[PDB]
């Protein structure tokens, strides 16, 4: 099974301020189980999965220390960052990280990950080997030049190799219930008629997860392309997505027309219609 | 530019009198303005720090001048004491950077002491049996009385030193002569021919 | 209250270089300076808790280490001849306008060879009996001669203690050929006491002088003796 | 550069004339992160609306979703307020039942 | 778990 650890972290300069906006959202299986953020009332780590409280007191306070140290770090690579891009202080940036662990057949590393971004694009990335490290400009090259001096590669490698796939372990165990959670995808065909002669049928698939799903609309075997329209999958706001695919059908011939619906979860793949009412 | 710009290079001035250590910044951004005394032999340490919301700040005799119109500083000691002689260095902070101090060239400051009873006598400081060389001292000079290499081979001869103490007539100016091959030494300097001993 | 040993070192060029800084402030800062004469401290690197930053134009010259939040330290590898100068290691509480607390600082020499370092010959002149009329007072002459690099500390000792009042050390010492390169340095100085202080026979005076030189990793090829870091002094007494 | 929001306006559950729902704005792809998000009732702003917690996607761009609780009538239109940098003015999206 | 960053970009 593919398991996965990741920490997204966030850092948005604040003009006339010490401090930026530090976030930093940990997740399990792409599944939020950590979270810290500098705009709260008291600035923690808090659970964010049910199966998180599991957790003792000395946890919490190490995890706090650690995004105190880290609101530091993105602080002053910051104010380094102007100096490399000629930017002003005045304006806002933002910095982010993306660091994590790949789990291969059975609780065994894979790929590690270490990535950082300026400005939305790409700056400095950790490479497979993790020793390794891939410079995107001019400026991050200069970070590279710092980062195999110091050898910054071999503590994040002694962490992705490591501590990052020791706490994994613990959380794929102490975690059996949000974690493994899975939910197949409700359907139903749509009617509404587009113009004159035409007619739009919408396949709707409700109450899913994870959000990787496939709709095809076919005409007896043969499926249709372009004239489909599909929209982007969202998230209905109880921890389950949303998704749908249209078609331009004729009137009265609407239905030798078919949707199918693929998700893992489902035992099999779900063959529908128009009802009519 | 930041920079910081510190005017003048060196300053002497008398004991008791005002010394004025002006200091000058380009950037808006500045804010904190914190003032560095070292000895030689220490390290700087923080002596007076302003803001950019003030314009004075007090502290005994020390005194410094914010202007954020015409974006300069500065540092007024209100009565010079030998003590007080020391590099001043006028450092600079702005929000994006606080833990950054950006610092100035740095000014000398030179404070002559007040000689109230002088006596220049110029002594032959003898004798040691267990060296060739032949020391002469001239001490008990006012600040005034400068003191020149005397530009010989043979001879060597020491720059005016200070003798900050409180009790008379301890607080003096002295200089060391030497002369291993011989009584004179100066010579070549400005010495006063009035009121010298022998 | 930051500790800096040694105050004073020197170095072979291609030969690594390690200064250490003390803490006991329990502060989370902990900087790193170079002075150069005339100039003011430019910033090399900091140390905030774990996390290290170096500064753009400074980067690929030094190398730092803290082990603990009471020791730093900044490393050089390779020494060579542009390393010549004081590094003064600065303490703060926080990441921000509060206070820096500098220690002494450690003047490094970086030099192509060490044959021409020789430790100090320290010598003790007695006051004129000429001073002691004309004035109650008497001068103590110390001369340290024949020493390279200008590496030294004078004191001045009364009575098995150190003493800092009346004590009067020149601010830089002379050369004793300034025709050539490589000239031995001279220093001076002079402890003014009270005569009767003086003519008590029971006042014991000593100028101690602190030189630093070759430590014991560093090689020696002449048949003269290693001019190692060594603590030379003259003695009087005092005559009634 | 700087990514341009994409918004979408939906319900919960099936749109149903009486019967509780939740409307939703689901904020995607934008960069920077500084966003304002309102919800409309026939062109008057609701107050009482909840927003999930900042959240970024692989490729950088953040994300965010807008809920609050309603009662859909086909009398009551509804829409969603969005505004962002690249943007000039705050765009309306409005709420379509079938869509 | 989270990470500390060593050395500043
Ligand atoms: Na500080």
């Amino acid at each position: 099974g593919p398991h996965s650890m990741r920490y997204f972290e966030t850092a948005v300069s604040r003009p006339g301020l010490e401090e930026p906006r530090y976030i930093s959202v940990g997740y399990v299986d792409n599944k939020e189980f950590v979270r810290f953020d500098s705009d709260a009332e008291n600035p923690r780590y808090e659970p964010r999965a049910p199966w998180m409280e599991q957790e003792g007191p000395e946890y919490w306070e190490r995890e706090t220390q650690k995004a105190k140290g880290q609101e530091q770090w993105f602080r002053v690579s910051l104010r380094n960052l102007l100096g490399y891009y000629n930017q002003s202080a005045g304006g806002s940036h933002t910095l982010q990280q993306m660091s994590g662990c790949d789990l291969g057949s059975d609780w065994r590393l894979l790929r590690g990950y270490l990535q950082f971004a300026y400005e939305g694009r790409d700056y400095i990335a950790l490479n497979e080997d993790l020793k390794t490290w891939t410079a995107a400009d001019m400026a991050a090259q200069i970070t590279r030049r710092k980062w195999e001096q110091s050898g910054a590669a071999e503590h994040y490698k002694a962490y992705l190799e490591g501590e990052c796939v020791e706490w994994l372990h613990r959380y794929l165990k102490n975690g059996n219930a949000t974690l493994l959670r899975t939910d197949s995808p409700k359907a139903h065909v749509t009617h509404h008629p587009r113009s004159k002669g035409e007619v739009t049928l919408r396949c709707w698939a409700l109450g899913f997860y994870p959000a990787d799903i496939t709709l095809t609309w076919q005409l007896n075997g043969e499926e249709l392309t372009q004239d489909m329209e599909l929209v982007e999958t969202r998230p209905a706001g109880d921890g389950t997505f949303q998704k749908w695919a249209s078609v331009v059908v004729p009137l009265g011939k609407e239905q030798n027309y078919t949707c199918r619906v693929y998700h893992e979860g489902l035992p099999e793949p779900l063959t529908l219609r128009w009802e009519p009412p | 530019q930041q920079q910081v710009r510190q005017s003048p290079q060196s300053l002497t001035v008398w004991e008791g009198e005002t010394a004025i250590l002006n200091c000058s910044y380009e950037d808006s951004t500045f804010n904190y303005f914190p003032w560095y005394q070292q000895f030689p032999g220490e390290g700087p340490a923080l002596l007076i720090s302003i803001r950019s919301v003030s314009d004075k700040k007090e502290d005994g005799r020390f005194t410094i001048f914010f202007n954020k119109r015409e974006k300069k500083l500065s540092l007024h000691i209100t009565d010079s004491q030998p003590g007080d002689s020391a590099t001043y260095f006028c450092a600079a902070s702005e929000t994006s950077g606080s833990w950054q101090l950006i610092f100035g060239s740095g000014t000398t400051v030179s404070v002559s002491p007040n000689i109230q009873n002088p006596d220049p006598a110029v002594y032959q400081l003898r004798d040691s049996k267990s060296s060739d060389k032949s020391v002469c001292l001239f001490t008990d000079f006012d600040s005034q009385t400068n003191v020149s290499q005397s530009k010989d081979s043979d001879v060597y001869i020491t720059d005016k030193c200070v003798l900050d103490m409180r009790s008379m007539d301890f607080k003096s100016n002295s200089a060391v002569a030497w002369s291993n091959k011989c009584a004179n030494a100066f010579n070549n300097s400005i010495i006063p021919e009035d009121t010298f001993f022998p | 209250t930051v500790k800096q040993n040694p105050r004073y070192k020197l170095a072979r060029v291609g030969k690594p270089v390690n200064l250490i800084c003390s803490q006991t402030m329990n502060h989370d800062t902990m900087y790193w300076y170079q002075k150069k004469p005339n100039q003011a401290p430019k910033l090399l690197l900091f140390y905030y808790d774990k996390i290290l930053n170096r500064e753009a134009d400074t980067f690929e010259k030094f190398q730092s280490s803290r082990p603990n939040n009471s020791f730093c330290s900044l490393y050089i590898g390779s020494a060579g001849l542009e390393y010549s100068a004081m590094y003064l290691c600065a303490s703060s509480r926080d990441l921000g306008r509060d206070t820096q607390y500098f220690g002494p600082g450690t003047r490094l020499t970086v030099l192509e060879d060490l044959k021409n370092v020789f430790p100090p010959e320290v010598a003790v002149f007695e006051p004129s009996e000429a001073e002691i009329s004309h004035t109650q007072k008497a001068t103590l002459v110390c001369l340290a001669t024949g020493f390279y690099p200008d590496h030294v500390e004078l004191s001045w000792w009364v009575n098995g203690k150190e003493v800092h009042s009346g004590v009067c050390t020149d601010p830089q010492p002379l050369k004793e050929q300034p025709a050539l390169n490589d000239s031995r340095y001279a220093l001076s100085s002079r402890l003014r006491v009270s005569a009767t202080f003086w003519q008590n026979p029971r006042n014991h005076f000593r100028c101690q002088v602190q030189f630093y030189g070759l430590s014991e990793n560093d090689e020696w090829t002449q048949d003269r003796a290693k001019p190692v870091t060594q603590i030379v002094s003259a003695e009087a007494w005092g005559r009634a | 550069i700087q990514k341009t929001p994409q918004i979408q306006v939906y319900s919960r559950h099936p749109p149903e004339n009486g019967k509780p729902n939740i409307l939703n704005c689901y904020v995607t792809q934008f960069h920077p992160p500084h966003i304002e998000i309102q919800m409309l009732k026939n062109g008057k702003k609701i107050p009482k609306v909840e927003m999930s917690d900042m959240s970024f996607s692989k490729d950088w761009s953040f994300y965010i979703l807008a809920h609050t609780e309603f009662t859909p009538t086909e009398t009551d239109t509804y829409a969603c307020r969005v505004k962002h940098a690249s943007m000039a003015e705050p765009k309306t999206v409005y709420w379509d039942r079938d869509m | 778990a989270s990470n500390e960053n060593m050395e500043t970009m």
